[PDB]
């Protein structure tokens, strides 16, 4: 682990211990989904499934379009449609969903197992599965419900940014296929300036409220959108307005820890420095004199 | 660290996608370097950056290609069905041709028809037909085209019969030529897109990819006019709905409305179209029906559809436009019964949406704005399809935007090869290069040439037709080589000659009648896709012996064998005797394939095929030679034909992709020299234009419009230079076009008559005093500006046709005319006349259409992005993405039955069912027609019988079986259907 | 470990707690060597020590053409001759050997090391020698004896299937040298195929007992062989009849474990509870009433 | 994983096996890319997969080339 000495975050590792990270200059990159001008026609799934060795199983039409009906751990991204009449007109608004590769990633901050999920200088958060132990800390963790277990090996999976492939300098499955030109990558101070450039067009076509998704809550996210509505994130099959990491879970891997840790060792010495202050308590310390 | 990078040290290998025509660019990876100890494996493919069309992008179909190369239904072995079996047996390659060659060579010695019976040598066998692979090369389809015309066989077809027959029916009368106009990368020059009569978001993704760079960059508006909201809707600035079966009444009402504001290219109308042409006066239209209608045969005379003739023989003028008899005359007055209330009341859409679309079709008008239409079956596949693209034509000739970049018709063609399999002539009366095989009343060869070869009907034309006979002798050389000479008329007399067109429907028609013995087909599924699947089976059912050829199980293999309520038939009581033999695909041979803007693209072999699968090429090689070596031990009938037929490669059994190619482009047979004595060629060498062509026997071609694609610099095909100087798009150094590597067809009507581009800012052709030159190869001579040679230089008038004269089967002008199964049981334009009158309906056909009382809904059949026809559903990753069989119903109708989001229906007409999920949802709605609510059930068409998605049925088993009056194209997209909960 | 997420086995691993291996839907692959094409050049032997960095050291002649005389911790591979004339005439049957990549490996079955050995995904079965402790119980557990120590570290090594050239998508360096074609190297479907026609040929030449060499024993071969006489494996060079796991080895790895985990917790409860309920054994249970 | 594959950025070379008359092609592989600075030094050769009479093969002398190359005995410098 640690060969490429550029981890800026590490699951489970106390802070005064941090990971290699000495070759830490590197450009941030992200990938920019336009939803605006998705056609929602899954490449990026197959694609996705196709350069990473993965099949989901053959599932089933309950109604709508969106298949499979969710991520999993031989699915890494989905398309998720949603039919709307709410700006008043018929809008069908179409979303890719997967790992929003956040700048301070939920998934991370809950995980107990050390190096089970890592944080690279250029922005990705990866699972290292040698080390992930199955607890699922992670899916409560994430604010957009995103990992996700392989019953077949009790570890969790999800989209890498193409870890491997733009480690060598090369862009990832899904941006390459994508038929419209949808989504883009690049570094992340380019992408926000295409976005602000888009956003500059939707408003020009009468979208007011346009704006790019890339949340302050998480720090940012290294996965942005561009929405055509971004006054009313939820429209799009429910992507959360103004996520953050839940306050039971900053808490609960937060100030509980050291709390606990000065309980137990005040408690001990307690109990030492008692025992050995008084002396035991047997059936007749009187007839000792 | 992350895993390493796995393709590495694999084998990249350059193909192009097997499934659509947007042509993609792929980049192929295979384990094994290509040593020859290695087996090479193709394990994993992505697009190819450099390509100009797709610059890397794949939809889920061409992304998923893996799956279907290694699907685990790929054929392996040559199978055969013994008649009344209920399994397959293995057999030998060596089996397999001897069994089949006999059951041909006694079918055709039973059968041949050497002379008809007015004494004429005809040389036709008519009682074994052939389907052929518009997934497959073009040098499978000239192979494929050699074997079957050798024979004498005249049923013939590729799927461009149920496809865009009617584009070529319509735009060849129209502006010359059947094929789409402009390019893919050339859209992103629109200011207008309209998706019209097509989906082009879900059935040409990765072309549309430049729909949306005109509307997010060149700031156009992208129109979307369909039955449903579809995925293409749901990026369109506009949307307007529209009911199945009623394109004619939209599209009139949009050339009404720009005739009455004046919304036309005035000087682009007055030179480039026929508008001032003056018609016979005996022409008239009243009630539905043009002049000349015989009731009786249900067909036109077409004497008076024509132009008055002047003292030369030339059409007659009026160059003011004022004669009551000009064409734009009698346009205004066809017209003018398609007001917006007409067609609010036919076709359902709102008269505020009808608005909104003729307003900006409206502002294209100007010289510097133009409109681009996208379309293709949404019109294609009606009992009126070439009349829809004839309204839509006319509106591209009076806004003037034909021959301009971003402007154009884009005939969006549908498998990666069906414009090389129209182009080579795999349609039952055609040859190579749209020549025309001869009719049996033409009794020798000067007959035959003079009714191909037309005269001018204007002055000063290019009239390019005029030189049909240096194309037909340059044919005839490459067929017989030395045995065509002048002497023995170039072979004339071996060619099958036809008495009547042999389409699908009219040969399955004979099926059903006991009159044909055999059928191949190679990569086509017709029990798939043919209409009226319940009769297709029963049909097959009466063949001696089928030939299977494809390189995956299909429907059609299997049509013999139970699948329940899929395929309900008894195996013991079919006695056909079933060959099914293993072919390539695409990744597992070199060759060339045209795409949708003429682009001829060569791709290369990135490994060996499964099993004893073989190429199409070696499959036909076999069959034709254990065939033409028992005609030369037994003798038979027909024999000369079949004996005279080349096959000139240097390995008989194994033909070359290159050593096709070569032909198709053609030879100097002898030192060609032109008029100045200089040398243009020397015996032996590849000709660089079919400008050399010669009517002498010097030259020989097996497809003169690919005459440039492989020439002594090499082949053009493999160019991959993706340089475009001028901004538009335009790559010429990328692949090689037809015709000599034109990208934008009509571009002299770029620029007006003076030479001067109608927009500036796009400039593709302009004089530089002695000849033209610009930003595109000029679609013409060197006339110069100023003179009357018009820009359509294969109309034998130089122009644009608003009047289709004698061409068309309906009327020289499109009329509404309602689906054969329609909603309303009438014709609100003219109720005595409502289905098209010319429209052929076999006896048993009419028997089993539906009436509205018991198929209240309109019924249509089209595409999802994920799937490519019934094939994808093999592949695993296509399947995971739409697994299971839907039909789209609103919520007004599933409210009305009870049917609840994701319940289970059956869909039924009056020849058969489906049961399905059902997906309500707001994007189809009931529209106001004549009075009534019209409700439409839409049916995809990807599932059946075989496959790893779930099991469903043949969509097919709903359609009718009838077709456009012109190319026999059936309507499958429209009709009329009835849902119940299931 | 398990970068690659393709990992189906692996040594000394609980089967509730199951190596990662959501990457799984690859194609197998396989070695094909057809004896009777054999010329018994020895360049595999070259090839595979060229690549792979190892030198084996120069031995001694000692009556035959063999050399090395056996598979070691520098030679992973080694040509195998003998001379017959139990079929009815002189005839000289030469064979490669070395690992056979065994869908069951018993190597990784008698390992008693965590990830010592594992099995990817396409067949390949691989030493990771950070965790080999050096007790040589693969070399017991291996129905071919092919694992070998290696003297100077204490770890064993073996033909890896040249996994870091199949990895990126090249053949391994014995399959590319073969003069005559006779190592042929692809998927494990079209390598059965191609094994099917050549015993064809060699049936239509007169061998009726020609056959493939794809032990069901030990659930198939990725290593596999076309031989003439294929109902006397052992006449080339000891080829064993019919290979499968010992059956000591499955029963010693196998039911004896749980039995004495049953064993030994039963006895704990039975101890603890039989001192609990009785109570101590001292000098005077008696004067305590 | 796997060692990474040790010659994805050598420089390969083109050459003829030395010793037989068959003429089978290889592909020779060197430390260092052609720049002035480093004196490229060959490590690894195999067969030219393209060559129509090796396609790829190496008998046990042509593979066992760079022994031969970097063999102990190579002479160095003029002796007498
Ligand atoms: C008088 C009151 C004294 C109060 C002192 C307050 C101490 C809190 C330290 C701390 O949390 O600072 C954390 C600080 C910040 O870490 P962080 O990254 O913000 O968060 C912590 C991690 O999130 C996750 O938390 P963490 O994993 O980093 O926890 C840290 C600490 C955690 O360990 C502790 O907090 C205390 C240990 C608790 C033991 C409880 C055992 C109970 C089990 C018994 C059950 C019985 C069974 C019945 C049968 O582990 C180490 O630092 C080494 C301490 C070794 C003690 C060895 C004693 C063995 C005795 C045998 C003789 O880490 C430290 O600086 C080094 C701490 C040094 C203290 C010594
Ligand atoms: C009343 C009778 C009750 C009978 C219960 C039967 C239990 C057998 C479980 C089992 O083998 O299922 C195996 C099952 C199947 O595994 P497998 O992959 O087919 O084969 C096992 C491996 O091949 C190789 O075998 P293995 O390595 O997977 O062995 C499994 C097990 C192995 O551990 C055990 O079997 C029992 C532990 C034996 C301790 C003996 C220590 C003796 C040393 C003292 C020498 C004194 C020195 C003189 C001075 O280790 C774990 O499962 C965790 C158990 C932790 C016990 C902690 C006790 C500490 C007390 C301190 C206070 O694994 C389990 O499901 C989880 C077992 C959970 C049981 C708790
Ligand atoms: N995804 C995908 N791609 C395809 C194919 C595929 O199988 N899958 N097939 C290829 C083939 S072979 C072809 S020819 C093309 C065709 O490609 P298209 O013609 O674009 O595709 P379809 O979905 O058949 O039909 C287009 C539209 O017609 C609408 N429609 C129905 N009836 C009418 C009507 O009468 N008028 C109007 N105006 N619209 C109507 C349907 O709702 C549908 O949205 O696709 C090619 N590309
Ligand atoms: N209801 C309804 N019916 C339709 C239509 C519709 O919209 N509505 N659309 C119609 C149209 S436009 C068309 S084009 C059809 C198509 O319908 P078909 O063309 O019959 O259907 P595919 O499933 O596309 O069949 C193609 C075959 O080619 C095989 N093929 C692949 N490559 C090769 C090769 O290299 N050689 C050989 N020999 N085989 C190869 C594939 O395995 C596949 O089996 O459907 C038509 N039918
Ligand atoms: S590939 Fe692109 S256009 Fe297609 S569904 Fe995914 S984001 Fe949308
Ligand atoms: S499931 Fe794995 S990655 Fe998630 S929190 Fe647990 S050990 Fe961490
Ligand atoms: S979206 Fe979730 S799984 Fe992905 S980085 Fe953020 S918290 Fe982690
Ligand atoms: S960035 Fe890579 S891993 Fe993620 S969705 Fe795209 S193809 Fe999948
Ligand atoms: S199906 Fe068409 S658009 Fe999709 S990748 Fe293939 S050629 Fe391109
Ligand atoms: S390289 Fe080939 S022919 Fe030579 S000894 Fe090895 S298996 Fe036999
Ligand atoms: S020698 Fe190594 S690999 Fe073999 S069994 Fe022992 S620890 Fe396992
Ligand atoms: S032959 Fe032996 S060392 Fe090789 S996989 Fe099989 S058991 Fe293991
Ligand atoms: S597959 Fe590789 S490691 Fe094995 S014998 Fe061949 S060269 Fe050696
Ligand atoms: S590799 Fe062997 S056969 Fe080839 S030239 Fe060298 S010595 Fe001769
Ligand atoms: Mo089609």
């Amino acid at each position: 682990a640690m060969e490429t000495q550029d981890i800026i975050k590490r699951s489970a590792t106390n802070s005064i211990t941090p990971p290699s990270q000495v070759r830490d200059y590197k450009a941030e990159v992200a990938k920019l989904i336009d939803v605006s001008t998705c056609i929602g026609c899954k490449a990026c799934q197959v694609a996705c499934s196709e350069w990473n060795d993965i099949r989901d199983e053959v599932g089933h039409c309950v109604g709508v379009y969106d298949n499979p009906a969710d991520l999993s751990a031989k699915s890494w991204t989905v398309m998720r449609f949603s039919e709307t009449e709410q700006n008043g007109k018929l809008e069908w608004l179409i979303r890719k969903d997967g790992c929003m590769h956040c700048e301070d990633p939920g998934c991370l901050k809950a995980c107990p197992s050390a190096g089970a999920i890592i944080q690279y200088a250029n922005g990705i958060v990866d699972f290292q599965s040698e080390n992930c132990i199955g607890c699922g800390y992670c899916i409560a963790g994430c604010p957009f419900n995103i990992p996700r277990l392989n019953k077949e090996d009790n570890r969790v999976y999800k989209c890498t940014l193409c870890v491997d492939r733009v480690s060598v300098g090369q862009e990832p499955a899904c941006v390459k296929t994508c038929p419209t030109g949808a989504i883009h990558f690049g570094t992340k101070k380019e992408m926000l300036e295409l976005a602000e450039q888009r956003v500059a067009k939707l408003k020009a076509r009468g979208y007011e409220h346009a704006g790019v998704y890339n949340p302050e809550g998480v720090g940012g996210t290294h996965v942005m959108y561009v929405l055509h509505h971004a006054d009313q994130p939820e429209l799009y099959h429910g992507l959360p307005k103004d996520p953050k990491i839940d306050t039971s879970v900053s808490l609960w891997k937060g100030a509980l820890k050291p709390l606990a840790a000065a309980g137990f060792i005040a408690t001990f010495a307690g109990l030492i420095f008692h025992y050995i202050g008084i002396g035991p308590n047997k059936e007749v310390d009187d007839d000792e004199e | 660290q992350a895993r390493n990078y796995k393709l590495l040290r694999a084998k990249e290998i350059r193909n192009t996608c097997t499934y659509c025509s947007v042509g993609c660019g792929l980049l192929m990876y295979s384990l094994g370097d290509g040593a020859k100890n290695a087996r090479e494996a193709i394990y994993h493919i992505e697009g190819d950056p450099d390509h100009p069309v797709s610059r890397g992008a794949l939809c889920p179909k061409g992304a998923g290609l893996l799956d279907y190369v290694n699907s685990e239904n790929r054929l392996r072995y040559p199978e055969y069905r013994a008649p009344g079996s209920d399994k397959w047996q293995r057999i030998s390659w060596e089996e397999a041709f001897s069994r089949i060659a006999k059951l041909m060579k006694a079918d055709r010695d039973a059968n041949f028809i050497e002379k008809n019976e007015q004494g004429v040598t005809v040389n036709r066998w008519l009682s074994t037909g052939m389907l052929c692979a518009s997934g497959a090369s073009n040098e499978t389809g000239m192979l494929t085209q050699k074997f079957a015309r050798s024979l004498g066989m005249l049923a013939v077809d590729n799927q461009a019969r149920v496809x865009h027959g009617p584009t070529v029916a319509s735009l060849a009368p129209t502006f010359g030529r059947g094929a789409m106009t402009n390019h893919w990368v050339d859209i992103k020059n629109a200011n207008v897109v309209m998706v019209m009569g097509g989906n082009a978001a879900e059935a040409h993704p990765v072309g549309f990819r430049w729909a949306m760079e005109a509307k997010n960059n060149n700031d156009a508006t992208l129109i979307v006019v369909d039955p449903r909201f579809t995925r293409t809707a749901s990026v369109a600035d506009i949307y307007a709905p529209i009911r199945s079966g009623t394109d004619i009444t939209f599209l009139s009402g949009v050339l009404r409305y720009l005739i009455e504001n004046n919304k036309i290219n005035a000087e682009y109308v007055k030179h480039y179209t026929n508008a001032s042409l003056l018609v016979r006066d005996d022409f008239a239209f009243e009630d539905g029906l043009f002049s000349g209608y015989d009731a009786e045969k249900r067909q036109y005379d077409k004497s008076s559809w024509n132009y008055q003739l002047d003292e030369n023989g030339y059409a007659k003028r009026d160059e003011t436009l004022t004669h009551p008899r000009c064409v734009w005359n009698l346009l205004k007055e066809h017209v003018s019964r398609y007001t917006p209330d007409v067609v609010e009341n036919i076709c359902g859409t709102p008269k505020a949406d009808f608005l909104k679309v003729c307003e900006v079709l409206a502002s294209t008008s100007a010289p510097d704005r133009t409109t681009t239409f996208l379309y293709a079956l949404g019109w294609t596949q009606h009992t009126v399809g070439a009349q829809n693209i004839r309204t839509m034509a006319m509106i591209q000739l009076l806004l003037g935007n034909m021959g301009m970049a971003g402007g154009g018709v884009n005939a969006l063609r549908g498998h990666s090869n069906i414009q090389g399999l129209t182009d080579l002539g795999l349609l039952s009366t055609s040859l190579p290069g749209y020549l025309t095989l001869p009719s049996e009343k033409q009794v020798d060869l000067q007959s035959y040439l003079e009714a191909n070869t037309p005269k001018a009907t204007l002055a000063d034309q290019v009239n390019y037709w005029s030189n049909y006979p240096k194309f037909f002798v340059s044919l005839m050389k490459s067929f017989y080589g030395d045995a065509a000479q002048k002497e023995n008329n170039w072979g004339y007399d071996w060619l099958p000659k036809w008495d009547q067109t042999y389409d699908v429907i009219k040969y399955f028609n004979m099926m059903d009648e006991g009159k044909v013995t055999g059928y191949f087909c190679q990569g086509f599924n017709p029990v798939a896709s043919f209409p009226d699947k319940n009769k297709v089976v029963s049909c097959l059912s009466k063949l001696k012996y089928m030939v299977v050829i494809d390189p995956l199980v299909t429907e059609t293999s299997t049509f013999w064998q139970n699948h329940g309520e899929s395929n309900d038939v008894d195996p013991a009581s079919i006695q056909t005797e079933v060959f099914r033999l293993p072919s390539t695909c695409f990744a597992e041979e070199d060759g060339s394939i045209a795409n949708s803007g003429r682009w001829l693209q060569w791709h290369w072999k990135g490994q060996d095929a499964p099993g004893e699968a073989r190429n199409d090429g070696e499959i036909l090689a076999g069959i034709y030679h254990h065939l033409r070596e028992l005609y030369q031990s037994e003798g038979g009938k027909g024999v000369e034909p079949l004996m005279k037929m080349s096959w000139n490669y240097k390995q008989p059994h194994e033909p070359q992709s290159d050593e096709v190619a070569k032909e198709n482009n053609g030879y100097a047979l002898e030192d060609l020299y032109d008029a100045n004595g200089v040398l243009i060629a020397k015996k032996g060498q590849l000709l660089s234009s079919f400008a050399h062509l010669r009517d002498d026997g010097t030259t020989a071609s097996s497809c003169w419009i690919y005459t440039g694609s492989w020439t002594e610099q090499g082949n053009q095909m493999a160019n991959r230079d993706n340089s475009d100087p001028s901004g538009l798009g335009n790559t010429l150094g990328w692949a090689w076009a037809w015709p000599l590597n034109r990208r934008v067809l009509y571009n002299r009507a770029s620029a007006d008559i003076n030479g001067k581009p109608w927009d500036p800012k796009r400039m593709l052709i302009q004089w530089n005093g002695s000849k033209w030159t610009g930003n595109d190869i000029p679609d013409f001579g060197n006339a110069a500006p100023g003179t009357p040679t018009g820009p359509f230089i294969m109309q034998p008038e130089g122009m644009g046709r608003l009047f289709a004269i004698n061409k068309m089967a309906e009327g020289p002008f499109p009329e509404h005319y309602e689906p054969i199964e329609t909603p309303l049981g009438t014709n609100p334009l003219h109720p005595n006349v409502v289905s098209n009158p010319v429209v052929r309906l076999y006896e048993q056909d009419a028997l089993r259409m539906g009436k509205k009382e018991q198929f209240p809904y309109v019924g249509t059949t089209y595409r999802l992005t994920e799937h490519f026809h019934t094939w994808t559903k093999h592949a695993l990753l296509n399947a995971i993405a739409q697994p299971e069989q839907f039909v789209e119903i609103s919520e007004t109708l599933a409210a009305a039955k009870g049917i609840n989001n994701g319940d289970r229906v059956t869909v039924s007409s009056k020849r058969g069912f489906i049961r399905a999920v059902a997906v309500v949802t707001r994007r189809l709605k009931p529209l106001n027609v004549n009075g009534q609510q019209v409700e439409t059930v839409g049916i995809p068409i990807h599932w059946g019988f075989e496959g790893v998605a779930r099991k469903g049925y043949i969509a097919n088993t709903l359609t009718p079986n009838v077709g456009d009056a012109n190319s026999q194209t059936p309507e499958y997209k429209a009709f009329l259907v009835n849902i119940e909960k299931a």
